[PDB]
């Protein structure tokens, strides 16, 4: 596991503590799963909490009870000013996504490839390594965003501004 | 036609225990403790090991291992169960805290001891009895056919438990098994009076053999 | 076979736009609809028998918005009276019945319950009742569509149509 | 076949661990103690519902500690509120049941009674319903370490939480 | 009978223990009268359940008397406080099913009483043994358990729910016997 | 053997022919003498029954503790076992049913269940033609016994 | 089969009439009669232990006629005491079971359902509970008539025969 | 040899019993129960001189019972007024002592140390302490007997007989 | 004779992680380690008993911060009430110790010291003391560490701990 | 080798009377004299130095006499300040040292013990501290000697005298 | 041997003089007052820790002069304080030492005594502590240097030098 998406230029293939030291393809590609798993949300945690840090907000009346979106604070005191029948809508289509829409039914080419032959915005046009570079940069952009959403996270609660 | 135990009260030798009314064939003699006691003929419906499942279920024919087992494990209770029936009563009790409650472990009536003594101490009690019994088990399963009755690998020969050394003699070992299992049968009867007479009493037994062994107050 | 399973005697086979000669390809798609509008519809009208007999669950819908179970209206507008969590559970939960459990893009219809249990080994048994199946979902489904008629049109419940001699 | 039973079809043959082609010997057992951790937690779900619901039987389970069946509280605390002579002889029984009548070293589950009596000829309908105890039993593992760990976390039992409408944990005084 | 198996359990096997069978014939006659006892005793058990849980019927066993059906203890003694034209009744339809209908003659014990899916005994023979063992399984512990019934209301005095209302359930300390 | 048509001198008149027109098991002769000899044993123990009960031998104590009855209360005539409680005349006919059919089988037409004549415990058994002799007189005083409660009963 | 049907144990094949000799193809349909009069009679039988049980439906059942459930009488008086648009519904509904539906021109007797839905699989089984329709059928068709003979002969309904203790006709 | 190790000047080979030849197999045991009462009764003595000086540890033994050091009887009553969860104490460690550490089924008491850490190498040398330690575990086993006795027959601890002037016998006694 | 010198009873030669098989290489370090992580922890657990029983030294530690020895905390926070200036005096002797007069490079624990300045010649007895020294430190490693981490979870000293009866784990 | 165990360096082997060469058959119990007279005398003026410093053993010597342990004198009546019932104690007790414990019949010496319960296992550093033993124990049989003669001549203690600073003839 | 004693890691054969070879037979003169030098400095060293923590012997050292033991200065001027004849009793006792009982003239440094009474027997545990005596006797050769010139340049013993905090330069 030396020469794959997370060797890069820096540091190729670091791996300090004992993962992965064997010939296990299983587990390193559910490891590797869960790393652009825990990326793609954290891509978007990063500009969630940036967007709602500089007091952007949707335009008005999140619920029909006279709730606006400016009401509504930001950070982690966002979820207890959500309505809690909006609140289970967010955990129920989620989970619709992360059960049904959000997996490799058909088989894709690689580890986190969830275009079922449904959605595709290209991936044909591409030069063969330009395919694994921007893969990999989707890993480590997405490595990134998680070192970057705990720093917003333990910094809200410490209350330490960035 | 005939009964598989018809067949064992047809030869039906001589015995020493009954030595009126002609023990069944199916005690050979080759057991340890064989004295012709066996009235109801439960040695002419062997039994197997019922717990290893249904495979076990079925007891083979003149095998009488596991009514032995059975024989030497309410025995060896019963022996230890005869000092705590007595012990309390004699060497004292055990103290209590807030949390325990006082006079918690001070009831010299044995069986309301149970309910007065927190449940935490029975569990664990209860939870130190099931260890030994997943040992026996694992024992049973491993040696299976070769399994000799009462063995939990504790002492004198193979690869058995032996701290205190114990190397008997190979015919004073034979004595041995049989002083434990004439104690397993006396024992089995001793606990049962000490059962039944802390109910018909309701104290200890130190509290109604001292009270008879003693003179009374108008007598005295 | 499904294509004998849905005729009876006083009709037969009852094609008036003979679309079992023309395209003969998409009836293996319209039985699983008519066997699915027919299990929803039997299901919609022993429930508004049991609506209209008030046999309600005696507690309360949504404590939060103060919903009692009796507050729920007996006819066309009791679906509306339910909130928005309300509503939102069951489009949750049966997204996992239609897509996951007894995926409803399964033109057989068997999802592997049987009928109460147990597979009906008989042939000429089995066939009998995916009969009932079909014909108590047809009268099922004009029996659930001539009650919204028929309380739309009259302004009342089943309840008080009936508590009015308001019948003939 | 055993090892075919208990993979359905969002997940298929779920092993993360890999113990399957790394120990096949301790999957006979592992069956077995999954199949019985199912249907004790299946029991014991169903059992939270009951109790909860305040469905209680009438009188005193202990006359003498003047303990009636409502004074049994519905939570984690229910089963250790009985005396200690009653819970001994609960567990005197089980082991009678788990022991002689259906003894768990019996390592396929198959104890005689089939579903309701009933063996299924059919072997993909067998195989389904065998999943279907698998996959109730799995589900109920995870229903009744979800009652427990959430009572003794909100510190009400399933009935004063509901009653409370202490449903939120966003909105609630408790950690984040 | 005897080829199959059917009274031999896992627990004890072919328990004939003081070897009463000597004869293929003699089996028949006593397997007969076993069953036969076992379906009376299951009866009787669950008789004794019901009666002492007081669930009675409303109204008046017998309104010529004014013989409530509360009125009848919970015993061993409730049998005979029905009034005897009451109990002619009884014996007259059970002696008509014990020589007409369920003839007590047949020893096969078999009437013909088939609850068709419950027991489909031609696809599934091991469901055959397991119901033909739990009739005499089943009728021997009620067998015992009427015996325990019977007993425990002669040397206590109390019914069964009576002595478990007052938690005797010793034979020591009480004043009762010589324990 | 003490099923021969030899023992009660004879003769009477009938001989049953309607026994045998459509009810054929009551028409055999050998259940006929072992039923004339089982009234006639019941009739002796009957009589006597009469004679200890009239002469208010009543008994030492009481018969029913719980209702209240002592021994003295129940009648000396023809309504006695039918005055004594329902659950106790049960345990009488149940007793009676252990000996009818397990310990002196009435099935066993002989009538001969292995007691001898007047010792218990061992059984005195006759030999010879004194053995025939107290046969017939079983059924002769049985015979006397049979028309004297019917003498007895209707006053 | 069919003619082996109605012969339980003790009178076996009786008919003191030569019926089954003299017309032996005039049987299927004399059966289908046997059978249909059985099933009506044994449905009564049940229906007059309901009615003099006071199991009642707890409402109105005209209430343009104003009576109740608990009016009509429990005895012979109950189809009279029903409004005639009430029997014209009951008539045309049973038409459609007697003529549409499940008919009385199907002298086999089998329509769909079987016994609780099912279909007896052992013939010998079968058989037995073919015997047990016709026996319970036969008996309900004298036990319903000495319901009704002695109802009008008496006066009184089966609840009133009973509560006031007028049983033996002595 | 072990069987040399007993034996010392003014009696030389000492056994009335005669066991030496009629039991010369129990005798390697019977060294080790010797040495091991010898040892416990050493102990046990100079307990008994310390208890008796009055040298006690200024503190607290039991503050829940409020039990100092000096409430402590100095004589044969001193654990007994040890409480019963400090005699719990007290048996769970020397089950560690007896059964692990310092195993009592060591017939030959040789367990880690030598005499304060040396090995003593010289064989006459190291038979002559080994007798020594014999001779006063000897000498200890009657020196503490005979002070329990001399207490229980006089009532007194050894600090109070020795007080009152006490030594000589109101009972009868035996002393060098 | 390294090999075999943490070997003792019950648990014989213990490596859950298997490192004897993984790095026979690595040991010769790994041993140096555990030995001088348990004479650390032998005189850190003697420390603890020494200042939970007041045993102080009698004067001023500094009195340019009229800083007594008995003003220092007995717990876990002993370290910290030493002033800088002292505790660079600790540390600049230390250096002389680990890297001049007793250098932690010597990978043996051997240095001319013996045991009391006595070497063992007997191999049996003198693996019997090396087995005692890595079985005394492996127990104080975790006494050590057992003493800090039920320190600050009370937040008393083992001396008010002990004062108030709080032995028994009640709150945990 | 007893025989050379005595003789130290500054005189060598010292024999005035020449009873060396004159009886050798007597040397063995006169060495055996010489050790076990050092032996008492060296106890002896290590005990007129802590009866001196007044290190007595705090109580009552004998409370039914009356006398601490202050009581006693710390010169030559001090032995004679004790009861009868005591003396007869240190001479039966000594009686089992001297004839059975440690025999003084025994002309070699050595009974049990060593130096410090060790043999010195080298015979020249052992030779060295056998000649120490006789030569502290022949400077302390002058000691013990002059302690006394000057305790009679001046009449009092080594406490009262260095009170009195009697420190010139 | 007695050339490779006083070598140690941190310096090896120090020689700046190169006096090994241009001295090779004084070497074991030298190697002789080394260890005398260093002997005394030790003792030295030790005696300023006991006089300057005021460990007294709690008496007069001179009733005849009154002069008791703490009326004696600690540092330098503490010779200067005992009287000539406690000087002359010193360099009488210490005469009887230097040149009879361990004579200085006895260049092998070895007497009688061994390293607390016991011969080491391993010769590479002898010379690592004969490198010791050698090199602790070094560094108070100069640690004791350093306090008589912390003294006379001072005029300050030791005690009060810490007192007062003069430890400052
Ligand atoms: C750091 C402290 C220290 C150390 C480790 C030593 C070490 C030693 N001393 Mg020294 N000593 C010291 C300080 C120290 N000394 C001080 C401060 C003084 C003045 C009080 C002395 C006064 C002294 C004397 C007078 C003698 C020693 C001797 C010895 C040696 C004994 C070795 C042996 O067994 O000889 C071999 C053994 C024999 C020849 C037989 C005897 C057994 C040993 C090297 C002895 C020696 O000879 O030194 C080389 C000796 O006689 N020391
Ligand atoms: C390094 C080296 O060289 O090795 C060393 C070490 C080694 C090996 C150990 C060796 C040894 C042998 C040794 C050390 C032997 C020592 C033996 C010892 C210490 C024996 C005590 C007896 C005291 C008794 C019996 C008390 C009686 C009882 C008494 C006194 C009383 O009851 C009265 C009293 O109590 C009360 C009642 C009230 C109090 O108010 C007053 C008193 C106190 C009066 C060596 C060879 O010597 C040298």
């Amino acid at each position: 596991f030396e020469n794959e998406l997370g060797a890069q230029p820096p540091l190729g293939f670091f791996d300090p503590l004992g993962l992965v030291e064997d010939g296990n393809q299983a587990k390193f590609d559910r490891l590797r799963y869960v790393e652009l798993k825990h990326g793609r949300i954290s891509m978007l945690a990063v500009v969630g909490y940036l967007i709602e840090k500089a007091g952007i907000r949707l335009p008005g009346n999140i619920s029909y009870d006279g709730t606006s979106f400016a009401d509504i604070p930001d950070g982690f005191a966002a979820l207890s000013k959500i309505p809690d029948a909006g609140l289970f809508q967010l955990f129920a289509f989620i989970g619709f996504l992360e059960v049904f829409v959000m997996k490799d039914i058909t088989g894709g080419e690689f580890v986190g490839d969830f275009r079922n032959g449904f959605i595709d915005f290209g991936w044909d046009s591409f030069d063969e390594e330009t395919k694994l570079k921007k893969r990999a940069i989707e890993l480590n952009q997405g490595r990134a965003a998680m070192m970057g959403i705990l720093a917003l996270m333990v910094h809200e609660k410490l209350g330490v501004s960035l | 036609g005939a009964s598989p135990s018809a067949d064992a009260w047809a030869n039906s030798i001589e015995s020493k225990a009954l030595p009126f009314a002609r023990a069944p064939a199916t005690l050979d003699g080759t057991m340890l403790g064989d004295f012709g006691f066996d009235p109801l003929g439960f040695s002419t419906v062997p039994v197997g090991p019922w717990f290893t499942g249904i495979e076990g279920r079925n007891g083979q024919i003149g095998n009488l291992n596991w009514y032995r087992e059975a024989e030497l494990i309410h025995g060896r209770i019963a022996q230890v169960a005869v000092v705590g029936f007595i012990a309390p009563g004699l060497f004292g009790t055990l103290p209590g805290n807030e949390w325990t409650g006082v006079d918690a472990y001070s009831n010299l009536n044995p069986l309301e001891a149970f309910s007065q003594v927190p449940g935490l101490a029975i569990l664990q009690i209860f939870l130190f009895m099931s260890y030994l019994e997943v040992r026996r088990i694992n024992i049973i399963k491993e040696e299976g056919e070769n399994y000799m009755p009462g063995d939990l690998r504790i002492g004198q020969g193979e690869g058995r438990w032996n701290p205190f050394g114990l190397d008997y003699s190979p015919e004073a070992y034979e004595e041995k098994r049989l002083q434990e299992l004439k104690h397993c049968r006396l024992a089995m009867i001793g606990v049962f009076g000490l059962w039944a007479q802390a109910q018909a009493s309701g104290v200890g037994v130190t509290e109604q053999i001292g009270a008879a062994l003693t003179t009374p107050d108008y007598y005295a | 076979s499904e294509i004998e399973l849905g005729v009876t005697e006083p009709l037969g086979v009852y094609d008036p736009l003979g679309w079992l000669e023309s395209e003969p390809e998409a009836f293996e798609r319209r039985r699983a609809v008519e066997r699915k509008h027919g299990r929803v519809a039997m299901a919609a009208v022993v429930g508004t028998i049991v609506h209209n007999n008030h046999i309600v669950f005696d507690g309360y819908l949504s404590p939060s918005n103060n919903l009692k179970f009796s507050d729920i209206p007996t006819g066309v507008d009791g679906i509306r009276a339910i909130p928005t969590a309300g509503l939102a559970q069951i489009l949750a939960f049966f997204a996992l019945v239609e897509l996951a459990w007894m995926p409803a893009s399964k033109y057989d219809g068997d999802y592997g319950v049987g009928y109460f249990g147990t597979d009906i080994k008989d042939p000429e048994e089995k066939a009998r009742k995916l009969n009932v199946e079909l014909n108590n979902g047809r009268a099922a489904m004009m029996g659930i569509m001539g009650n919204m008629v028929a309380e739309v049109l009259t302004g009342q419940t089943m309840y008080e149509q009936y508590a009015s001699g308001h019948i003939s | 076949s055993e090892i075919e039973l208990g993979a359905t079809e969002p997940l298929g043959v779920f092993d993360p661990l890999g113990w399957l082609e790394t120990e096949p010997e301790a999957f006979e057992r592992r069956r077995a103690v999954e199949r019985k951790h199912g249907r004790v937690a299946m029991a014991a779900v169903v059992g939270t519902i009951v109790h909860n619901n305040h469905i209680v039987f009438d009188g005193y389970i202990s006359p003498s500690n003047n303990l009636k069946f409502s004074d049994i509280p519905t939570g984690i605390d229910g089963i250790f509120s009985v005396p200690t002579a009653g819970l001994a002889q609960i567990i005197a029984f089980l082991g009678f049941v788990e022991l002689a009548w259906l003894p768990a070293s019996q390592y396929d589950g198959d104890y005689g009674v089939g579903y309701f009596g009933n063996d299924i000829l059919d072997p993909e309908e067998k195989a389904r319903k065998l999943n279907a105890e698998l996959n109730n039993g799995r589900a109920a593992m995870m229903g009744i370490m979800g009652n427990m760990v959430a009572e003794k976390i909100t510190g009400q039992t399933m009935y004063e939480q509901y009653a409370a409408g202490h449903f939120n944990p966003f909105n609630d005084g408790e950690g984040f | 009978e005897l080829e199959d198996g059917i009274g031999a359990v896992a627990p004890l096997g072919y328990f004939d223990p003081l070897g009463y069978i000597k004869d293929e014939e003699t089996f028949i006659r006593y397997r007969a009268v076993e069953r036969k006892h076992g379906r009376v005793a299951m009866m009787a058990m669950l008789g004794t359940f019901v009666h002492n849980n007081g669930w009675t019927f409303d109204g008046y066993l017998s309104p010529s008397q004014g013989l409530k059906f509360s009125d009848i203890d919970s015993g061993i003694g409730g049998l005979f406080q029905v009034p005897p034209a009451g109990l002619a009744q009884i014996i007259l339809l059970c002696g008509f099913v014990e020589l007409a209908w369920w003839p007590a003659s047949n020893l096969s014990g078999d009437y013909g009483v088939r609850l068709g899916t419950l027991n489909d005994w031609e696809e599934q023979p091991a469901k055959y043994y397991r119901q033909k063992n739990a009739e005499l399984n089943n009728g021997r512990a009620a067998m015992m358990g009427i015996l325990g019934t019977f007993t425990h209301e002669v040397i206590t005095g109390q019914n069964f729910a009576e002595q478990a209302a007052a938690g005797h359930f010793s034979p020591f300390g009480d004043g009762q016997g010589f324990f | 053997e003490p099923l021969g048509l030899y023992d009660p001198l004879g003769w009477l008149d009938p001989e049953k022919d309607p026994a045998s027109k459509f009810a054929t098991f009551h028409a055999n002769f050998e259940r006929r003498r072992a039923v004339e000899r089982k009234h006639g044993r019941i009739a002796m123990v009957a009589v006597v029954g009469m004679l200890f009960h009239n002469a208010d031998i009543e008994f030492p104590g009481y018969l029913s503790k719980e209702l209240g009855i002592r021994f003295s209360d129940v009648p000396n005539g023809m309504n006695g076992l039918f005055s004594i409680p329902l659950a106790g005349l049960t345990q009488i006919v149940f007793a009676i049913g252990v000996m009818e059919l397990a310990i002196w089988p009435a099935s066993n037409y002989s009538g001969d269940y292995g007691t001898g004549y007047g010792r218990p415990f061992v059984p005195n058994v006759l030999e010879g033609d004194e053995l025939k002799y107290k046969l017939d007189m079983e059924i002769n005083q049985g015979r006397a016994a049979m028309m004297g409660i019917m003498g007895a009963l209707v006053g």
